[PDB]
């Protein structure tokens, strides 16, 4: 039960973010995120009706 | 040692601005994409396309290398310009052949079949797209991308079917009707072509048999979660000792062993699980084979396999009990145990650190010089043991809510990110 | 010893002779 | 294209138009090669000259003479024709350290009297030269600074003064110059 | 093997997702959705008929989808609607109707010739330009220029538009004409002269010309040369009032002034404090103008140029040494204020660890500079400050000029016009002076070099000269006193 | 822009014109005296150019010319102490010395011709108005 009461007192130490920092956080992961799945997403789907036309 | 000339992408002479690393990044993972879906010529998943062997040839040499560098069999010395150099041709020597090797087992034992020139054309085209994604690996990572270019690769992956578990279009017909695979797309069509919405939400909402919106919503919820406990670090005043003036901070961050030992213990389960499976297989019945697991429907049942056996739902949850006490604290303990031994590995110790600190001269504000060793052991060690424990927790929190994909895989592709813009962030930059 | 363009044009131009391999397969398969 | 003279062997430039460095580096080698003529010894040496600094020497002594006569118009000549004479008359491979500083001696003395005199732009560009040469003591500013008040410089007077006080900040005149070009400028401006 | 939707029944639904997800957060997000500066109504009024013609020369997606999605709404509730049967959500007509080769031959041109065509575009066109916004033959040329460049000749401003009309960024956009036209161009600008036909080529070269010279500028400091750098700055103020560079200029920059009056009749008005010691109708008799409907525009543009003026100025040594200046942005007109009634609140600093961490950020925050009063000037600019800093044992630059943008010219407003300089009767004491008023600006200039390491007396001298006008700017010499 | 072609052409005028022996060492010392000041002006131009070079504000081929330029310079030094060696036997071990005066005492020979060019630029600059003996009549 120690290791618990260690971790908790080295959370209470951190540095918790705060929102102003937050919002830009999350605004660049996600745009970077959906950027890579929406570029991957269009590239599977485009090339299903070609490689039907010409296999 | 030995002399060669091989191909190989230079290095600028300045450093690169920002938006010519974005759209090289860019460009590169389009190729990359564009290059897994075009199927091979001779025949008659990445299975059976242009793809076939992807970069786990060239992980596997890179993690050949590092264990052969970490072992102390090469006698790695920094101090000379030259012995780099030889590892990396090294690297690539050995990659090139690894690869042909392969390449080869596959086409004599693989199901393109026995019957020489479709073989020779067979062989060509699989050289040549293992070489390509090589150059496109080494031209990311000499500077002119924002990082590595495995860890993009994966990113990518996982963004890709995060999304396609989403929206996807391929309709499941089976008696009833046309069914969405797609979660969103699923939604609104059950909406507008249903008129019953009393029902139609609630059969939009759960289907057992397809993925959801529920799930989605989870998957936000997760993604936020994680997004938001990635900026928790420990902060202590540093100073600098051969010039003054200078004071700093030294962050130390929560996910310090940046997604490691989930994927070790990911991987020893699933082989521990095959092994398993194989030796059931080949043995029906016997003692030690019936006590270790007794395979079922394959999941196993009354033994140490289906002990550690992931839970799905909180049907199972509440189902055993004891599965999962014992299950969540097995997996917690071996990712905490795997932190620490990570950080003992990989010369990211305290002692490593209190040495830098001596060599830089870098000293605390307000303590003396001959403790920064006593005060790292109390700060290290718990952080990446917490570290460690909080990811398990993450991934059978994930595991047991049923998101679209597993955590470790989330976890990996918003560190990547982060690292990314982190490095933006800090160069500064659009 | 090559640049950042070579590597795009060799790319391309493999990606699109597997393309036009195919393409001709076909078409002569079809035609004849 | 370009003529060899006959009996002179001194190279000239027949063209119309020509651009400076070729003019340059013409007069350079008609210097030099009128130089090799004279001088008879196949083996030179950068030992310097004797008669030539005689009668330099005789020039400069004879036009100093005339400030103990009080006179200040035959000097400035006088000093004048030595400086060309030691200037023209010998040869570039002669030695450095020894050109140099008779040369800068000479136009030092040259510099007081023209500046007693009254002529002043000649003075203060010979100032500059003798600046520009590597020669930085406040035996120098201060006569730049005063030259640049007497024909009406104010800007640079004020950065000029700064300049010799940022190296000998212990002077006495320079502090003088320093707030009479102050209260110049502020009469300037104000 | 897919089964591609033969009856229309199932991809209205994908394509009305795709565009609802995509209207959505737009619409959302449409939904959601200091420094007085004086010269913005007078710089329009003055300017010539031809560099207005110049200047003028050189959502839907919202509703559309919505119509989009109305159409795709009204046509999907408008219709009649074991083993699995996997299906596609296309259309059948897109591989299996007539149009089947169409579609293949779109694909392979798009990634044949669209794509490596343009990246190589514009990979040719951002690898040539240099870090600084100019050519790499226009660098090259400055740089073997200056190299074998005799320090005999004098810099003038004849030599640094002989060095500017050598540029290569004006062969481009003219490629018929040669480097003699555009001197002949530029000077013609200069002094105030018509082109006659090639006006809008003038004008391009002179609206190009700003870079160019910070470039210059740039390269001329880098070298630790000054005289070229010192000549930039003046050419570039040369350029932008479009006079020429004179003994009397300060005067010469007004806007409606003859030259052929003024040069003759006075000689010794040389700046403008020499021009407001004199009474108000005087200035319009020595100028000759003789309209006081215009006499009120002259003076209005007479009395607002910055000059600056020095409070206190010292080194300080953090980390990395920075020199710290406290300037005092005044108008020609009023007179001088003792330093010491400077309450001295304003000129300290405030010792926090947000500011200690980032000095600058306090700099930062100051507000921005006015737009300048250019006539002649094609474009339209903000003022700008260029301080350099030299060197004082041997004379050479030591780092490249920092270019400082945010000064807070407040102190010119005109509420404050009673403290006027021809009053004379001690206008400090008051009921309208208070000292709580007057902003007193700050400039911080990191020093660029480690310090010396050994033990005396070690001097600079900090230049700030403007790039606009043609008003007063700082000569000082600094010392800094190492001690350890 | 040099004086080093302008050798070879006074070489081949009295390949047949007949010119006298001292106008070839004459422009030889020059040769080697221009030589000399451009391997002295390289070597001290070198730090700043390769320090804007890093800057990144001076382009990539530039470097590459500077560094070609560099023993370009040595290479024609040398070929020109091999002609004088050709050309006078045992005169190579005064000809450096010789040199290495020449170029500093016509740099400042040149230095001091500038004024009396000089000095019109500021009269014109500063709108003078000089009387004869150098007085101000304002």
């Amino acid at each position: 039960v120690e290791f618990v009461r260690e971790g908790t007192q080295f959370l209470a130490k951190c540095k918790k973010p705060d929102l102003k920092e937050y919002t830009k956080i999350v605004k660049a992961v996600g745009i970077g995120f959906i950027a890579v799945g929406i570029i991957g997403y269009a590239i599977k789907l485009i090339h299903i009706p070609i490689r039907y036309v010409i296999v | 040692p030995f002399e060669s000339f091989l191909p190989e992408v230079i290095a600028p002479e300045r450093k690169v601005p920002y938006n010519q690393k974005l759209i090289w990044t860019g460009v590169s993972l389009l190729i990359f994409l564009i290059l897994g879906q075009i199927p091979l010529y001779g025949i008659v998943s990445n299975r059976g396309t242009l793809l076939e062997l992807g970069v786990s040839p060239i992980i596997t040499s890179s993690m050949i290398f590092q264990f052969l560098q970490g072992t102390q069999l090469l006698q790695i010395r920094p101090e000379s310009k030259q012995d780099r150099e030889l590892f990396q041709i090294a690297q690539k020597v050995c990659a090139i052949i690894l690869i042909l090797g392969q390449a080869l087992v596959v086409v004599m034992t693989g199901n393109y079949g026995a019957p020489l020139p479709i073989c020779l054309l067979l062989i060509f085209q699989l050289m040549f797209a293992s070489l390509i994604v090589m150059l496109l690996d080494e031209l990311l990572s000499k500077g002119y991308g924002l990082g590595s270019g495995i860890s993009l690769f994966t990113a990518t992956n996982i963004a890709e079917q995060i999304f396609w578990r989403a929206f996807a279009p391929t309709t499941v017909n089976s008696g009833r009707g046309k069914e969405f695979e797609g979660a969103v797309i699923a939604f609104f069509h059950l909406l507008a072509v249903r008129k019953d919405k009393k029902r139609a939400l609630v059969e939009a909402f759960y289907r057992t048999n397809l993925p959801n919106m529920f799930q989605v919503l989870m998957t936000v919820a997760i993604f936020l979660f994680v997004l938001y406990l990635q900026g928790f670090r420990y902060e202590l005043p540093i100073r600098s000792t051969k010039v003054r003036g200078q004071i700093g901070i030294y962050p130390i961050k929560l996910f310090y062993t940046s997604n490691t030992p989930i994927m070790l213990q990911s991987a020893l389960t699933s082989n521990i699980f095959l092994i398993s499976q194989i030796l059931f297989q080949k043995y029906p019945t016997n003692p030690l084979i019936r006590l270790i697991g007794v395979w079922g429907i394959q999941m196993a049942l009354s033994g140490l396999a289906y002990y550690i056996q992931p839970l799905m739902s909180l049907s199972e949850a509440l189902l055993d009990p004891i599965k999962t006490i014992v299950y969540i604290t097995f997996v917690l303990g071996s990712c905490a145990v795997f932190s620490k031994t990570w950080i003992e590995i990989s010369g990211t110790s305290p002692r490593d650190i209190a040495k830098q600190f001596k060599d830089q001269g870098m000293v605390i504000n307000g303590k003396r010089e001959t403790s920064i060793y006593r005060e790292l052991k109390k700060i290290i060690p718990t952080a990446a043991a917490f570290g460690g424990a909080t990811i398990g927790a993450l991934s059978v929190g994930s595991d047991l809510l049923g998101t679209l994909g597993s955590g470790a895989s989330i976890l990996m592709a918003t560190t990547t990110i982060y690292g990314y813009y982190e490095a933006a962030a800090k160069e500064g930059g659009f | 010893r090559v640049d950042p363009l070579v590597v795009l044009f060799l790319a391309v131009g493999f990606i699109f002779s597997v393309v036009a391999l195919h393409v001709i397969s076909k078409v002569a398969g079809k035609l004849f | 294209t370009l003529e060899y003279n006959a009996n002179s062997k001194l190279i000239t430039a027949s063209d119309a138009v020509v651009a400076l460095s070729t003019e340059t580096n013409i007069d350079q080698i008609n210097v030099l090669t009128t130089s090799l003529i004279g001088e008879t010894n196949p083996n030179f040496t950068p030992q310097p000259n004797e008669a030539l600094s005689k009668m330099i020497k005789g020039l400069f002594e004879s036009g100093m003479k005339n400030l103990q006569q009080k006179k200040l118009n035959e000097a400035l000549k006088n000093v004048s024709l030595a400086i060309e004479m030691a200037q023209r008359k010998r040869a570039p491979w002669e030695a450095f350290a020894i050109q140099l500083p008779e040369l800068h001696f000479m136009l030092r003395s040259k510099i007081d009297l023209c500046l007693i005199l009254g002529k002043h732009l000649e003075a203060l560009q010979d100032l500059d030269f003798l600046l520009g040469t590597g020669l930085i003591q406040p035996d120098v500013f201060v006569r730049k600074a005063d030259c640049l008040l007497k024909l009406r410089q104010w800007e640079e007077a004020r950065a000029t003064c700064e300049r010799g006080l940022a190296l000998a900040p212990e002077d006495m005149k320079l502090r003088a110059l320093l707030i009479e070009t102050a209260r110049n400028l502020a009469e300037y401006n104000g | 093997n897919y089964e591609y939707d033969e009856a229309s029944e199932t991809w209205p639904s994908f394509i009305l997702t795709g565009l609802l997800m995509v209207v959505g957060p737009m619409t959302l997000l449409q939904i959601y959705q200091f420094n007085e500066e004086v010269f913005k109504n007078l710089n329009e009024e003055y300017t010539s008929d031809e560099i207005k013609q110049f200047r003028r020369k050189f959502n839907i997606i919202i509703i559309v989808g919505w119509i989009l999605v109305a159409i795709l709404l009204q046509r999907i509730n408008s219709n009649d609607a074991q083993s699995t049967s996997h299906g596609i959500a296309l259309p059948r007509f897109l591989v299996d109707g007539s149009a089947s080769p169409l579609l293949v031959v779109c694909y392979v041109a798009l990634l044949g010739l669209i794509l490596p065509y343009f990246v190589s575009r514009w990979w040719a066109r951002t690898q040539s330009y240099t870090k600084k916004g100019i050519h790499n033959v226009t660098a090259s040329n400055f740089v073997s220029n200056l190299v074998n460049y005799k320090p005999s000749e004098i810099v003038t401003t004849d030599l640094i538009l002989h060095w500017l009309s050598f540029a290569h960024e004006f062969k481009q956009f003219f490629p018929d004409l040669q480097p003699t036209d555009f001197e002949k161009l530029l000077q013609d600008h200069i002094n105030r002269r018509d082109s006659g036909k090639l006006n809008n080529a003038k004008f391009r070269i002179v609206a190009k010309c700003h870079s160019l010279l910070h470039g210059l500028l740039d390269i001329a400091c880098g070298f630790r040369n000054l005289d070229i750098a010192l000549g930039a700055i003046n050419t570039f103020k040369c350029i932008v009032q479009a006079v020429p560079l004179t003994p009397n200029c300060q005067i010469l920059q007004l806007p409606n002034v003859d030259k052929e009056h003024f040069i003759t009749k006075t000689g010794d008005i040389h700046t403008l404090g020499k021009l407001f010691t004199l009474e108000d109708a005087k200035i319009g008799e020595v100028l000759g103008i003789k309209d006081q409907a215009k006499l009120n525009e002259t003076l209005r543009v007479a009395s607002h140029i910055p000059n600056l003026k020095i409070i206190k100025a010292d080194f300080l040594v953090p980390g990395r040494p920075y020199i710290s200046l406290k300037v005092l942005v005044r108008s020609a007109k009023q007179p001088l204020i003792p330093t010491s009634l400077i309450p001295e609140e304003n000129l300290t600093e405030p010792q926090d660890s947000e500011s200690q961490r980032d000095p600058f950020a306090m700099m930062s925050k100051q507000p921005l500079v006015p737009y300048s009063f250019a006539p002649f000037f094609p474009t339209k600019r903000r003022g700008s400050w260029c301080c350099l800093v030299s060197s004082q044992k041997d004379g050479k630059i030591l780092q490249t000029p920092i270019i400082i943008e945010k000064l807070s010219y407040k102190n010119l407003n005109d509420d404050k016009d009673f403290f006027d300089k021809r009053i004379k009767m001690d206008l400090t004491k008051h009921e309208k002076f208070d000292i709580n008023d007057w902003e007193i600006g700050t400039i911080k200039i990191p020093l660029g070099q480690p310090a010396p390491e050994t033990v005396g007396d070690f001097f600079f001298r900090v230049i700030v000269k403007s790039t606009d006008y043609f008003t007063t700017d700082l000569d000082i010499t600094m010392n800094m006193k190492v001690r350890d | 822009n040099d004086a080093h072609d302008l050798y070879f052409q006074i070489k081949e005028m009295s390949e047949n014109e007949k010119i006298h022996e001292k106008v070839l060492k004459a422009a030889l010392l020059n040769r080697g005296a221009e030589s000399v000041r451009r391997s002295l002006k390289l070597k001290e131009l070198a730090p700043q150019i390769n320090l804007l070079y890093k800057n990144g504000s001076i382009g990539e081929d530039y470097w590459k010319r500077f560094e070609t330029e560099v023993k370009l310079i040595e290479l024609e030094f040398k070929d020109t102490l091999q002609e004088a060696e050709r050309l006078q036997p045992g005169w190579v071990q005064l000809f450096v010395m010789v040199c290495k005066e020449i170029c500093f005492n016509q740099a400042l020979s040149r230095r001091y011709q500038s004024i009396l060019k000089r000095k019109e630029v500021c009269i014109k600059e500063w709108e003078l108005k000089i009387n004869n003996d150098g007085r101000l009549v304002n």
